RNA sequence: GGGAUAACUGGCUUGUGGCGGCCAAGCGUAGCGACGUCGCUUUUUGGAUGCGGCUCUUCCUAUCAUACCGAAGCAGAAUUCGGUAAGCGUUGGAUUGUUCACCCACUAAUAGGGAACGUGAGCUGGACCGUCGUGAGACAGGUUAGUCCCUACUGAUGAACUCGUCGCAAUGGUAAUUCAGCUUAGUACGAGAGGAACCGCUGAUUCAGAUAAUUGGUUUUUGCGGUUGUCCGACCGGGCAGUGCCGCGAAGCUACCAUCUGCUGGAUAAUGGCUGAACGCCUCUAAGUCAGAAUCCAUGCCAG
RNA sequence: UGGUACGGACAGGGGAAUCUGCGAGAUUCCCACUGUCCCUAUCUACUAUCUAGCGAAACCACAGCCAAGGGAACGGGCUUGGCAAAAUCAGCGGGGAAAGAA
RNA sequence: UAGAACAAUGUAGAUAA
RNA sequence: GGAAGUCGGAAUCCGCUAAGGACUGUGUAACAACUCACCUGCCGAAUGUACUAGCCCUGAAAAUGGAUGGCGCUCAAGCGU
């Protein structure tokens, strides 16, 4: 194969690690790179093509692609970073009140046996009137460092999983003097931060993950990095009509019939992308933006849907409703009998 | 063909960079600071402004 | 159409020049004293016949590119007599064959 | 892929009549059954093939025959065989054996054989590649008398069963110019190893090549080579014309002499035909590529190439025997193949390297009396062959008008052609082949089909050469046919005067002339400027005369002694017993098991019980009762 | 060339003992062969030989 | 000019090279042999194949006796293997078969017996002047 | 029969023949003698060969293609020679005992070699005596030689630093390749025939990394249905036939049989220059300096 | 006894399908051999990770990481250099085996 | 000699399917 | 055909002279025109042809990554006394 993946080695970490920020200027205004999120599957769009010169413009293309379930990630720290002759070295880090139960769990190996005593003097030091400490690790990072970053957890709580442990990250601060991004910082803590704010419709970002283990040497679990991945979609989870178009008057949501095989059903904000993603449904993914501009028309299109799949993932699926199924099928001995 | 590292498709690929995907990735970067720019704002020694210490080796001991 | 195609022809410096060139650089050129005799003789022999075909492709390409006169429509014929003396124009190809009939031979030999 | 992937079909037709160093029917004393079964044939009286060779077969003597396809040289070998062997043989082990190339061959062998011994009880069997090898088995438990067999499956079947040979006393190869050509050499002389030497041999074709006389040389017991009188003497009422053409007028010159030198009608015509014109080419590729453009032009033309389909020669020989075409284009080998009747015009587009393939190909024509035309076009580099053919008929040569009157058909006379048409003509094929895609492609073709064949083709001699310079040095190239007329003479010289008196100008000084290029080429110049009966007839000794290897069937390489046991696994599958050996008497439980099927043999052979009936398929009831019945056939 | 970017393989200076025998041997030999040549001299040799002499630039010629 | 097409999009080849094929045009062949695909990339001992719109080299098996056993450019109209056009339908043919089509794509017979594959009859305009069912 | 020798190449090899005359700097005081030129081979008309052949790793450049340059009647198109360049790719038919040559085909093109006396790793296709003859030799006459561990690669674990969470990045590896189509444009150019390129846009080959919406395929799900022999007294329900056979068959897994993705800065080689001495002209080089190749070094990427 | 003309039959099936209202029902596609290769199918033999118990043998101077050099086509211990961190498990494709010379 | 994991493998030679 | 020093062959002189070739190259279809050779004016002092002797570059190179012993050394830690 590529010596470039070779030694080939199982991903040191389940989470998967950016390992390269965009880099940054101060012209720029003030945002976040990176973002968390879910892999629930993947269904089948439709998409009134306007690529020029293409064969298939002005005609409808049928394309797969991947949902990743977006909860809300919440911030709960500020990372300040600084240049040395051995590279960048983390000169502090500041905490804020309330910690998560999730994020604690994160911290935690064997939550249930532990006193859950974690970040119980960090809270005294903010509340007992050590705002001037608090205050001191600020300005420490506002004059000393030079790049930031911000802690961010996410909502197993709300992800329909069986894990109860949260996923936390830094994602960096692009875009602004450092004493801007960390008042940026400050001011996001104890706030949540959404997907449909650290991107948006028609943006070709970056997907990092661990592959599918093929074992019953080591085939799969290796970290990727997959780039340009255009988002076709955001929804919103509470729009009660996030897989319908313009083109179809449909009520649906993006959950197909009887659920996600081995997933469940997204509730939350959800990322709609074209094309493979590496990892398994319910693995972490890390989404982050491009390093570069970017130099194809790809990049520059605007994505028109028609309309998105909703059939059954769990066989030969036919109905996009249950009520275009009783439509089609009528009644039966169960419906009279109950009725 | 020419290589992905060529001098002339570089650039190529810088002009392109400079004259239309800078102005979209900065418009859409300015929404989406507004956006989360929204959602944000939705005595030195005891007040933390006099920035001081918090609570192997380079030099040889003496 | 026209004989805009036939190939150019080199002197004899770049014609000696380009063939002793394609023998050293297309070949292996390093045997050494202590292999077999057999390994000898087979790479000086590979040498000598390479040496040969190259001549011999070279005006082979001279001798069947440039028209034949006795073929041609008769003003063709004529003008090329008057333009280029036929008769020198055959002379000269015939001093080609001739020479590629005894490189060859001689590859033969040696 | 496939052009030329192995080589052009038609090779050569190598001929040497210097292997002559080799040394009514009631009136013959035939039997009686052979006599009525002849008389119901309706050979009234034998071709001079069979007078000259039947008598010598029963003389029992080694022959080599040189006979034309057609000739009867078939019946010539059947009929001293069947007055030979005259019974069939109770002891066991046949005696008959016949060595043919093709199948369709073998199959003409047999239908002559069975029509000839209609009534006499020889068993004859025809082993030919295709069949059953089981089939077979069963034919040689039958235990033929006749054996008509292709070499190939002939080693097959002689591996797999160790055959014993020794009772064969007759042994033919019917077109061992074919079975050379088509490679059958090495196999043919283990079966010569294999046959006793105490046997008499038959050898029947229409070409001797070096290789064919070589075998004879070392497989017949003092062969007395025969042969006709046609096969010498070109027939004097043969009239024959040579046209000096250029490689760029060549089309247009074969169209010239079919339209102004021939009057050959256009269209369909309404047993050959007042006209009848063949044309002899090189290759297949020529073959195509003239046969179209004549098509083209509007002219009803059959074409016959080497490696043709069989059913496809078949019909193009049958519409140009009927007379539905009327001009036949063939290469050599094609044309020795098919019986070519007899014509009245023939045209050699390229000229033969051999004199005597030019004697054969000119030969196929002015018959019985009847006077034939030969057009031969000759280019500058077969003038040495046209030159060495002058030297092998004895003719003079007479080159544009030097005489008069020159005698066409005992003179040798070239000349050219009328310039007007002749460019009206290549003018004409320079616009098909300017507008028609696929005859630019075939043109193409036939240019490297020239390329490698001029390449292959074999060298004149010196002296033909020397005098061919000599020839197209002298004035008698480049003048008009005789043909034409003394008044063209007139009108070509009003002109050719000054026209010749240009050509031939020797220019002064070059453009070049008119540096250090300009230097060498006056040194050119300087360098090679021009240079400045008694004898007694009686007693004048003058100077000129007066693990073996051998191809499978599938094709893959086999070594020649391979007994793959099939056979004994055979004897195995149908449970039968030891064969008879030779001299005993043949087994009739086994002549019953396997004798033959009922006559007309069909290939269409698959009984298959259709799949189980579906209840939800429309013919379920009738699915099930075929099923029913194909289980009850089992 | 693009000697400075890409290097080739360096050519060792490191004399081998075999090396430095077989070269002191050939020395002796060529001293040897000439010293025999010397020794035939199918040559002529005078007495005198050419004097340059005084140099034009001397003050004092 | 080789004559590989120029646009044609990614679709499932099932026809290798050595393949038995139906003739569609009244030339008179009956059947093709595909022998060699144009545009083919050679791999580790990976068999060409083509699929609909592609021009192959092929020789007639049976038909015709004067034009059997010839060799003739094809371009292939029917592909019984199934594969994808990009408006996400997977559609197959009933047999495998194309027409003869000189080097520029001018086809020799005069008409298509069955339907004619749209890719054929985008990228070959003579097929699709030649064609009566596009499918 | 006796004696010596008993392997042998090892800064070896490569592109330009030998003989004779003329000429010729030196040296030398006639002799030696480079480069050229002349004479022979050598001119006035266009088969050789008598151990071979496959898969994979790595290296060289003596480069076939792709990249960039200089020159050529190089109008355009297609090219020829030469230079830098090993990043990236690099065949098949015919014939022969085999090989090459020639020829035939695709293809961007389908280069040559090394793995060091065992030519990378794996695989495949005899001499001594004895008898009898001496113008040559014979013998079923005898005798005889045939030598599961250590370490390397690479995952996966692991004690010592209190456990855990989030990170930095020394060093090591490194990746993309080729072709086509639209526009330019029937334009430049060209008598005609013909006929581009830069910018832009869309695909395809190979390589590489993922993925299972869809579409095919695999069934110990022995899931549902059908069916043969035999048995449970018959039906239902079943057992046995080392999974009896057949149809469909989810889930999983798969497949250029399906689908997605493969990214940018600097320094340079040949070469083209600017300013300007050497050397009062001149000069891209000496001091100073600009540009430029698929090259090199890094980022992006994998490991830590 | 064998030929000659006349009349009739022959120079057919099996399988898969399509179209019209079982129908003279009409129409479409497949049946060869090979001393050839490969694949699928049957039979035969050897084929096997951990745990409880029992339990050898071959072989063994001592060892075991590489590159250059070490005149005697000789290196494993020497020079000088790259380097170099316990203890294990699995895979194993390299090394630790070879000449003697007319 | 007995338990756990998954347990139906691969190679070779014969065999008319 | 055209050839004026310059597509070609052979001779290759005289005058004015300071000096100028029946011409060294560019150029025209031929001319024409430019330029070189040579000469003059300005400048102002050493030049310039061939050899010899040191040191240095080139004077040929393949294929695992390595060798003046290594690091490294440039008015040397190189060469000569």
């Amino acid at each position: 194969g590529s010596l470039a993946f070779l030694p080939r080695k199982r991903a040191a970490r389940h989470r998967g690690r950016v390992k390269s920020f965009p880099k940054d200027d101060p012209k720029k205004p003030v945002h976040l790179t990176a973002a968390m999120g879910y892999k629930a599957g993947m269904t089948t769009i439709v998409r009134d093509l306007d690529r020029p010169g293409a064969k298939a413009h002005k005609k409808e293309v049928v394309e797969a692609v991947t949902i990743i379930d977006c909860p809300p990630m919440v911030v709960v720290g500020l990372v300040g970073y600084i240049e040395t002759p051995r590279g960048l070295r983390s000169l502090t880090t500041v905490w804020a009140e309330h910690l998560s139960d999730e994020v604690k769990r994160r911290f935690y190996k064997n939550w249930y046996k532990s006193k859950k005593k974690a970040f119980t003097k960090y809270a005294k030091k903010y509340a007992e009137n050590n705002g001037a400490s608090i205050t001191r690790e600020l300005e420490r990072i506002k004059k000393y460092c030079t790049v930031v970053r911000v802690l961010a957890h996410t909502q197993i709580r709300k992800t329909p999983l069986k894990q109860k442990k949260a996923h936390l990250m830094e994602i960096q601060i692009n875009g602004g003097s450092v004493a801007d991004k960390v008042e940026f910082g400050r001011s996001l803590f104890e706030k949540p931060v959404t997907i449909d704010t650290i991107f948006e419709k028609d943006e070709m970002i970056d997907v990092i993950a661990v592959t599918k283990g093929h074992g019953f040497g080591q085939m799969g679990y290796h970290h990727r990095t997959s780039v340009n991945h255009k988002i076709y979609r955001i929804g919103k989870g509470d729009d009660e009509a996030n897989a319908s178009t313009e083109t179809d008057l449909t009520k649906k949501k993006i959950t197909p019939m009887g659920g996600f095989v081995r997933y469940g059903e997204v509730n939350n904000d959800y990322v709609m992308i074209k094309g493979s993603v590496p990892g398994v449904k319910k693995r972490i993914m890390t989404l982050r933006k491009s390093l570069f501009t970017h130099t194809s028309r790809k990049a520059l299109e605007k994505v028109e849907l028609k309309w998105i799949d909703t059939s059954s993932e769990f066989g030969h699926g036919a109905f996009q409703t249950a009520a275009e199924k009783k439509q089609f099928m009528g009644t039966l001995k169960k419906d009279l009998q109950t009725s | 063909a020419k290589s992905a590292r060529a001098s002339r498709i570089k650039e190529n690929h810088q002009r392109f960079k400079k004259n239309i995907a800078g102005p979209v990735e900065a418009a859409r970067l300015e929404r989406l600071s507004a956006k989360l720019m929204a959602i944000a704002q939705a005595s030195g020694v005891k007040s933390g402004k006099s920035i001081g210490r918090k609570d192997s080796s380079i030099v040889f001991p003496m | 159409t026209g004989w805009k195609d036939i190939p150019p022809v080199p002197t004899a410096q770049e014609f000696i020049d380009i063939v002793l060139s394609r023998t050293q650089r297309r070949l292996p050129t390093q045997i050494r004293p202590g292999f077999k005799i057999s390994r000898i003789r087979a790479f000086y022999t590979r040498k000598v016949k390479f040496t040969q075909e190259t001549c011999s492709e070279k005006f082979g390409a001279i001798i069947s590119s440039f028209p034949v006169l006795s073929d041609q429509h008769p003003f063709h014929r004529d003008l090329m007599n008057i333009l280029y003396d036929a008769d020198h124009f055959k002379v000269a190809l015939g001093q080609i064959s001739t020479a590629k009939n005894l490189i060859e031979t001689i590859s033969r030999d040696y | 892929m496939p052009k030329r992937a192995v080589s052009p079909a038609p090779s050569e037709n190598e001929v040497d009549i210097a292997g002559s160093l080799f040394a009514g029917f009631q009136a013959m004393g035939l039997d009686a059954n052979l006599l009525r079964a002849i008389a119901r044939k309706g050979f009234s009286v034998p071709t001079p093939i069979q007078r000259k060779t039947i008598p010598l077969i029963l003389e029992r003597r080694d022959v080599v025959g040189m006979a034309r396809t057609g000739s009867g040289k078939t019946a010539a070998f059947v009929i001293p065989m069947i007055e030979r062997l005259k019974a069939h043989s109770a002891r066991f082990g046949a005696r008959a054996l016949v060595l043919s190339p093709s199948r369709e061959l073998a199959l003409q062998t047999l239908k002559v054989v069975k029509e000839l011994g209609k009534g006499t009880d020889l068993k004859t069997v025809l082993l030919v590649g295709g069949d059953s090898l089981e089939e077979q088995f069963g034919l040689m438990a039958t235990n033929p008398d006749i054996i008509i067999a292709t070499p190939g499956r002939f080693l097959h079947l002689k591996v797999e069963m160790s055959l014993d040979l020794s009772s064969i006393k007759y042994v033919v190869f019917d077109e061992a110019d074919r079975l050379f050509e088509m490679g059958f050499a090495a196999q043919l002389t283990e079966i010569l190893h294999a046959l006793p030497p105490s046997r008499q041999t038959l050898l029947f074709s229409a070409t001797l090549p070096s290789s064919l006389v070589e075998f004879t040389r070392a497989g017949l017991q003092d062969p007395v080579l025969v042969r006709l009188d046609a096969e010498t003497k070109v027939s004097p009422d043969l009239e024959s014309a040579f046209f000096s053409v250029k490689s760029g007028e060549k089309e247009g010159a074969l169209l010239h002499i079919l339209y102004d030198i021939i009057k050959m009608p256009l269209g369909d015509p309404p047993k050959p035909t007042e006209h009848s014109t063949i044309i002899f080419t090189a290759t297949k590729h020529h073959v195509e590529y003239i046969s179209n453009l004549l098509r083209l032009a509007g002219f009803s033309v059959s074409y016959v190439y080497g490696s043709l389909d069989q059913t496809a020669r078949k019909i193009q020989v049958d519409n140009f025997r009927r007379g539905r075409t009327n001009i036949l284009v063939v290469t050599d080998v094609a044309a020795r193949g098919i019986d070519i009747p007899v014509l009245a015009n023939v045209i050699n587009y390229d000229f033969p390297p051999q004199p005597k393939i030019f004697v054969h190909r000119v030969g196929r024509t002015a018959r019985a009396g009847q006077r034939g035309w030969a057009y031969a076009l000759v280019r500058e580099s077969d003038l040495p062959y046209l030159l060495d053919l002058q030297l092998f008929l004895g003719r003079r040569l007479v080159l544009g008008r030097e005489e008069k009157d020159p005698s066409f058909a005992r003179d040798i006379v070239v000349g050219s052609l009328k310039r007007v048409e002749l460019e009206n003509n290549v003018e004409w094929v320079n616009k098909v082949l300017h507008e028609n895609e696929d005859i630019g492609a075939l043109k193409r073709v036939t240019a490297k089909a020239e390329k490698l064949y001029m390449k292959t083709r074999n060298p004149a001699s010196s002296q033909s050469a020397k005098r061919a310079r000599e020839v197209i040095v002298s004035k008698g190239w480049g003048q008009l046919h005789a043909i034409f007329g003394e008044e063209a003479a007139n009108e070509e010289q009003v002109r050719d005067n000054l026209l010749s008196k240009i050509t031939g100008y020797k220019p002064q000084e070059t453009i070049f002339e008119i540096n250090k290029a300009a230097e060498a080429v006056r040194s050119f110049r300087q360098r090679i400027g021009p240079r400045k009966s008694f004898a007694d007839p009686e007693v004048y000794m003058s100077y000129t005369p007066r693990v073996k290897m051998i191809r499978g069937e599938s094709g893959v390489k086999i070594a020649a002694s391979f007994k793959s046991g099939r056979f004994e696994k055979w004897r195995q599958q149908h449970r039968l017993g030891r064969l008879p050996q030779v001299g005993e008497m043949e087994k009739a439980n086994l002549v019953r098991n396997f004798s033959l099927p009922s006559g007309p043999r069909f290939k269409h052979k698959q009984m298959k019980a259709p799949k189980e009936a579906d209840k939800w398929r429309d013919d379920y009831e009738v699915r099930k009762k075929r099923v029913a019945e194909a289980k009850e056939k089992r | 060339a693009g000697t400075i970017n890409k290097p080739k393989k360096p050519t060792s200076k490191r004399k081998t003992t075999r090396l430095r025998a077989k070269i002191s041997k050939r020395a002796a030999e060529k001293k040897r062969k000439e010293r025999k040549l010397a020794r035939k001299n199918p040559e002529w040799r005078s007495k005198l030989k050419k004097d340059p002499g005084i140099p034009n630039l001397f003050p004092y010629k | 000019k080789r004559g590989a097409p120029g646009g044609k999009l990614k679709m499932t080849l099932g026809l290798p090279v050595g393949a038995i094929m139906n003739c569609a045009d009244n030339s008179g062949a009956r059947n093709l042999y595909i022998i060699a695909v144009k545009g083919a990339g050679a791999r580790l001992n990976r068999l060409p194949a083509g699929g609909v719109g592609d021009m192959v080299m092929a020789t007639v098996k049976k038909g015709k006796p004067e034009l059997r056993k010839k060799v003739h450019p094809a371009v292939i109209v029917r592909q019984a293997k199934p594969w994808k056009r990009f408006d996400g339908v997977f559609l197959y043919f009933e047999d495998n078969a194309g027409v003869i089509v000189n080097p520029k794509g001018e086809m020799k017979g005069s008409a298509i017996t069955g339907p004619v594959g749209k890719e054929a009859a985008e990228l070959w305009p003579r097929i699709a002047s030649n064609a009566g069912v596009v499918m």
